RNA sequence: AAAUAAGAAAUUA
């Protein structure tokens, strides 16, 4: 319900979804993850828009 | 009203003593409630009555609590006081029912049973077609045909 | 499963009009029929009365006749139909059988194979479907044919 | 109930009351308004659905 | 406690937590004032 | 202006998706159309908001309120095929004998029926009679809608059985059936005195008494 | 009865003598027992947190 | 515990069975306590199941945490439960950050979770934790 | 005339 907010928040979530993890170093593990499934998948891009 | 004939009045307490059989018979109590509700008036005394009586019915097969003897007689007097309270809570109801029923009958162009008051309409008891040709309590002669309380159109 | 009264009250001490009690032959019982049973007044036993009016078995019999009338009456008001006697040829496929008389066999199902199970006895036919059969003489149909509802049509209840 | 499951009207001929099917079951069948059995009401189907899909425990 | 106790003894009974076992209990209570002494007229 | 039909909250959205998924598995009774599904979802969410309201009103009400072998547990006697269990009630030793056939309804629409007629009609819509027939499902902590019942009158037939004694017998029949069906349910039932049988009868008729039962004839001193 | 005084109420056999003891009064409401048990148990734990 | 004298495979077989048992118990008991709105009591019982399952070198499965989280009523309990589930994976000295809003300490988990280094999604321990997070969201 | 499938409750020898 908050208009002053939800853009910042939808944004935040989309960052997390594109990165795939919040862990600081970028592992080969996270890359293997991104190969197996799609975190930025149509449901999250769709609902982001 | 279909029941028109002269009747015998019973003292309020004996009417109440019928408990579940008549005074508190669920069926009867519900259509009292209907009358009140339809007139847009809370039925508090009916609900008090229903509470008291509901519980009377629930414990009606149990033996009363064991009495220890007292010179005070505080117990006996407290039981009595409670009892006459309940009696009065129900007198009030019994009165309400006769009251509102007579009033509502006055609105519906209903003729009551013989020798019955309807406050705005028949002050002395209304009578028509009694087995006895005079009004019973006035000792005045009755007209033929039966006296009319209401103007003609329906 | 009727709530109505089918039994005449037993004779006792005189009932009077009270809360919770009415006279025995009061006008409000049996739809005012009790007129037939009533000896009015303070009846002087020795000299006056009509014996049958205080007799339990006789009185109850009368009441039972009255109840029977009530039921009969309501069963006939319940009919919308006549029985017509139609030759075997012209009758619908379901009646082309043998139909045992009443209370003779087990109550009988109209067409078990077509998924209709109901008393053939109480099945009622429309005067409009039997038109060709019942009024052959008339040429042009006397009753206009029934209009029926398409149950595949999109209408207000199908949400369109 | 067992008698009625194996009941056939053609076998009833020549028997007395033994030929009669079980009263209740037969009369229930003969009734047409009975023939249509209601579906499991929307609130019910929803409730069960929510508990077994959303909340991971069947009712 | 024993599973037996919790199978058979965990119901309301005249032992455990009986509803009032006696006639003439207090059905209805309210907060009200006292009436006058002898409000009833002696009569006839 | 206009309202939107499409789901309003995240809650609505989630439930709406669920309803779609149910429709695609073709389960019985699920709406095929999207409009119906919307109505359904809105209605459901509203129902849950109601339930939350009643729970709150309860928590608030709670503060302003005014003030040795135990029992025989048996195995289940049930028809393996029909899944039916059979109890019997009595009252007045003769007048009322009932038999309840009780079976589980998986569709959650249960119904009670007496001699082929719906319970409402048979007891004449009088609530204080019908709640007696509800009681055994309560005491056993069961949902009455999970069960189908038919009661059979084996005693003296009468055009109307609506009256409290007959209802007592009914309640008993149902309770005995319930116990044959769900054995453990016997312990609450027995403690609440449902299964218990009272033996009472109208006095036998007898010509000595005026009314035929209780009233002795007039007496005069010589 | 006849030209003699009525017996006191206690001189007749019990009016409900034929009704079983489990019926007078009925202990109904069994459904709730377990509920309140859990409740009370729960409350006890609450009342420790206050103290400890 | 008191048996160190048995073969290793025996001890592990029986430990597996015991963990199975404690988890079935925890589930069964959540189902028992949930409809009564028992939350404090339920939370205690879980505290005991968790405690007994850690000495056994395991924990409450994610599954029972899902069934649990869907039955919770207060928000406080929901978050504290996700918290508990996380701490259950790591030992107690592990690196963690404080949320001052909730007065809680979230353990860094991913260091411990199994990772494959062809590959199915089922090999990551993240598929598991995300299940519980998800349940909390719903 | 009645405390008996009905519904009543407190002044023994």
């Amino acid at each position: 319900n908050n208009d002053e907010t939800r853009d910042s928040d939808a944004q935040r979530v989309l960052r997390y979804a594109l990165r795939g993890s919040s862990a600081a170093q970028d592992s080969a593990s996270r890359t293997l993850w991104h190969s197996v499934e799609k975190v930025a998948d149509c449901r999250v891009v769709g609902r982001y828009i | 009203n279909t029941f028109l004939t002269s009747s015998v009045a019973t003292p309020p307490i004996s009417v109440i003593r019928t408990g579940p059989k008549w005074w508190a018979d669920p069926e009867r109590m519900v259509r009292q409630k209907l009358m009140y509700f339809t007139l847009g008036v809370d039925q508090l005394p009916l609900r008090r009555t229903a509470v008291i009586q509901r519980d009377l019915q629930r414990f009606h097969m149990c033996k009363p609590p064991p009495r220890v003897g007292d010179s005070t007689g505080y117990k006996r007097s407290r039981a009595a006081q409670l009892n006459t309270w309940y009696r009065r809570i129900q007198y009030q109801e019994y009165h309400m029912q006769h009251l509102f029923t007579r009033h509502v009958w006055g609105l519906l162009r209903v003729y009551p049973g013989n020798t019955t008051k309807i406050q705005g309409k028949a002050d002395d008891g209304y009578v028509g077609y009694d087995s006895v040709p005079f009004h019973r309590y006035n000792r005045a002669p009755l007209p033929f045909p039966a006296r009319e309380l209401y103007e003609r159109r329906k | 499963v009727s709530t109505g009264e089918f039994d005449h009250p037993p004779f006792q001490f005189r009932q009077r009009h009270t809360f919770n009690t009415t006279p025995l032959h009061d006008a409000n019982r049996f739809g005012g029929r009790t007129a037939y049973l009533r000896e009015i007044g303070p009846v002087n036993i020795k000299k006056q009365g009509r014996r049958f009016k205080k007799d339990p078995r006789t009185v109850q019999f009368n009441v039972d006749v009255w109840c029977a009338q009530q039921t009969l009456r309501k069963r006939w008001k319940q009919r919308d139909w006549e029985v017509i006697e139609i030759p075997f040829r012209l009758v619908p496929r379901e009646q082309q059988r043998v139909i045992p008389e009443l209370y003779t066999d087990i109550p009988q199902m109209t067409d078990p194979a077509r998924n209709d199970f109901s008393n053939i006895r109480n099945k009622v036919y429309d005067r409009e479907e039997l038109q060709g059969v019942l009024f052959p003489a008339a040429g042009a149909m006397l009753y206009p044919p029934l209009q029926r509802v398409d149950k595949q049509a999109m209408t207000l209840d199908k949400y369109l | 109930m067992r008698e009625f499951a194996r009941f056939d009207p053609r076998k009833s001929r020549g028997n007395g009351q033994k030929g009669f099917p079980f009263r209740d079951a037969y009369l229930t069948k003969m009734n047409e308004a009975n023939q249509k059995t209601p579906p499991p009401t929307l609130e019910t189907i929803m409730d069960r659905a929510v508990r077994e899909h959303h909340q991971h425990a069947r009712i | 406690t024993t599973a037996e106790h919790k199978q058979q003894d965990q119901f309301y009974s005249p032992e455990n937590q009986p509803i009032s076992l006696h006639r003439n209990n207090i059905s209805y209570m309210e907060d009200v004032g006292r009436s006058v002494k002898n409000p009833t007229v002696p009569g006839l | 202006m206009q309202k939107l039909l499409s789901p309003r909250t995240a809650r609505h959205a989630r439930l709406f998706r669920l309803a779609g998924k149910l429709a695609d598995s073709g389960s019985p009774g699920v709406p095929k159309s999207d409009g119906e599904r919307l109505v359904w979802v809105n209605s459901h969410v509203r129902r849950d908001k109601d339930i939350s309201l009643s729970q709150e009103e309860e928590r608030i009400r709670e503060l302003m309120m005014p003030l040795q072998i135990g029992v025989r547990i048996d195995e289940a006697e049930v028809d393996p095929e029909t899944g039916i269990a059979v109890g019997r009630g009595c009252a007045d030793g003769e007048k009322y004998h009932f038999t309840a056939l009780l079976r589980e309804n998986r569709d959650h629409n249960g119904i009670i029926t007496v001699m082929g007629k719906p319970l409402s009609l048979v007891l004449d819509n009088k609530a204080w009679l019908m709640e007696m027939v509800l009681m055994p499902f309560d005491e056993a902590n069961l949902d009455y809608r999970d069960f189908d019942a038919h009661i059979v009158s084996e005693g003296h037939a009468m055009p109307s059985i609506a009256n409290e004694i007959a209802a007592f017998a009914l309640r008993m029949a149902v309770a005995n059936a319930l116990v044959k069906l769900i054995p453990l349910t016997r312990i609450p039932l027995k403690k609440s005195g449902l299964l218990s049988v009272d033996r009472r009868r109208e006095r036998g008729q007898f010509p000595g008494y005026l009314d035929g039962k209780k009233v002795k004839r007039r007496f005069a001193k010589r | 009865r006849r030209g003699k005084p009525r017996p006191r109420a206690g001189m007749f056999p019990d009016k409900y003598r034929r009704v079983p003891m489990l019926l007078k009064p009925q202990q109904g409401g069994q459904q709730y027992f377990n509920h309140f048990l859990i409740r009370s148990t729960n409350d006890r734990l609450t009342q420790q947190d206050v103290d400890n | 515990s008191h048996s160190a004298s048995m073969p290793e495979e025996w001890r592990e077989a029986r430990r597996l069975q015991l963990v199975e048992l404690y988890n079935n118990l925890a589930m069964e008991e959540v189902e028992r306590l949930a409809p009564h709105r028992a939350d404090r009591l339920l939370k205690e019982q879980m505290k005991r199941f968790r405690g007994n399952l850690q000495q056994l070198g395991s924990g409450l499965r994610p599954t029972v945490y899902c069934r649990y989280l869907h039955t919770t009523h207060t928000a406080a309990v929901l978050l504290e439960e996700v918290h508990n589930f996380l701490w259950e994976l790591v030992p107690n000295d592990h690196p963690a950050m404080e949320i001052p809003a909730l007065q809680l300490r979230v353990p860094f988990v991913a260091s411990v979770l199994r990772r494959p280094s062809s590959v199915s999604r089922a090999e990551f321990g993240d598929t598991d934790v995300c299940a519980v997070f998800l349940a909390a969201a719903e």
